[PDB]
């Protein structure tokens, strides 16, 4: 299952 | 400041057989940025329809890719791989050597 | 010692084109999924036969996640141009490695979440899945930002949960395929590469997985004092090739032995010219 990033950089 | 010098390896999939068909591979590796231009020459003459594999990168972040096309060895019919990368001041051209 | 990894990449070039986003998934170093924004119909795709066991809803759910990562990357890419006061004129690359390691006991051993900018380490979730390590001044900005929003707990949740749960699933449907092998078919060539000297080349072809070990040895200790060994390489058909040679005095060629180590091979291979 692919990760879903949080706060952008 | 965004790169690393590409490594090239030209070779046929199946052991080279004069006249007999065969696939020429150009394995480019150790490069970054992932912008690269690869050509396969047949007597200095660019070879059309040259397949590009899907790109991928190692845990050291550099990318690798497999350029490839169908060919056929023949005593004097010379082949090669030509690469241009924003990491080298000039394109690198490596020639196939059936014994490698 | 299983593992799951998602290698994502975003690259921007000058032009009206949005950056190219690429995501490759790995189960035990074997590619099983992949998404490329440059495709006619951007959608995660099966790259291992055991993944076709998954239904349409799985592929949609993943494609949507890709869609969002693509925006997260193109946005992040712009913030970094800012942080680094870079000129919008060249190209730039943003990379991420994510996933988790498992012991054969199905037990989680470690989580991974790190990023690279222009090919250099940028920011990384430490092994405690709580603190960050920032490479440079720019990264300090992202570190501060992810600390205040509590980013780590989020990725931490993926690493100890989703990553572990889904990796068990794949291993379960794919152990069949995963455990497979293709024995290397070795042989040795003779090349007059000198006078009073010759070059023997040992070959290992059509093997799989890529792991393999070749050795030379004029009966006794091994040879590394003149042995050449190219990097293992793909045949293009799913298997790989590799070779190693050594200079030998003409007439003794037949006296050198080559050993090939691969696990698809019931035992080590021994070969002579």
């Amino acid at each position: 299952s692919a990760v879903y990033n949080f706060a952008t950089m | 400041m965004i790169q690393k010098t590409p490594q090239i390896q030209v070779y046929s999939r199946h052991p080279p057989e004069n006249g007999k068909p065969n696939i020429l591979n150009c394995y480019v590796t150790q490069f970054h940025p992932p912008h690269i231009e690869i050509q396969m020459l047949k007597n200095g003459k660019k070879i059309p329809k040259v397949e590009m594999s899907d790109m991928s990168f190692s845990k050291d972040w550099s990318f690798y890719i497999l350029a490839h096309t169908e060919f056929t060895p023949t005593e004097t019919d010379t082949y090669a791989c030509r690469v241009k990368h924003d990491s080298m001041a000039e394109p690198k051209t490596v020639y196939w050597d059936r014994d490698m | 010692p299983h593992s799951m990894r998602y290698f994502e990449t975003a690259v921007s070039r000058p032009g009206l084109e949005e950056p190219r986003y690429i995501s490759v998934g790995y189960v035990d170093n074997k590619e099983f999924v992949r998404f490329d924004s440059d495709a006619e119909n951007p959608r995660y795709e099966p790259r291992a036969p055991w993944m076709e066991q998954e239904g349409p809803e799985y592929w949609e759910r993943e494609t949507q996640k890709a869609k969002g990562q693509e925006q997260w990357f193109r946005v992040s890419l712009r913030n970094l141009l800012g942080y680094y006061n870079q000129s919008a004129g060249g190209s730039h690359t943003l990379q991420q490695m994510s996933g988790c390691d498992l012991g054969s006991d199905w037990r989680l051993l470690r989580g991974y979440l790190q990023f690279a900018y222009e090919g250099r380490d940028y920011i990384a979730l430490n092994e405690d899945l709580k603190t960050w390590t920032a490479a440079d001044m720019a990264a300090q900005i992202t570190r501060r930002k992810w600390e205040q929003s509590g980013a780590a707990e989020h990725y931490k949740a993926y690493l100890e949960g989703e990553c572990v749960e889904w990796l068990h699933r794949y291993l379960k449907n794919g152990n069949a395929t995963l455990l497979r092998t293709d024995s290397p078919k070795a042989h040795v060539t003779h090349h007059p590469r000198s006078k009073g000297e010759v070059t023997l080349r040992c070959w290992a072809l059509g093997f799989y997985p890529a792991d393999i070990t070749l050795t030379w040895q004029l009966n006794g200790e091994e040879l590394t004092q003149d042995m050449e060994l190219v990097e293992t390489r793909p045949a293009g058909d799913g298997t790989f090739q590799k070779w190693a040679s050594v200079v030998v005095p003409l007439g003794k060629e037949q006296n050198y032995t080559c050993r090939v180590y691969h696990e698809g091979l019931p035992e080590p291979l021994t070969l002579r010219w």
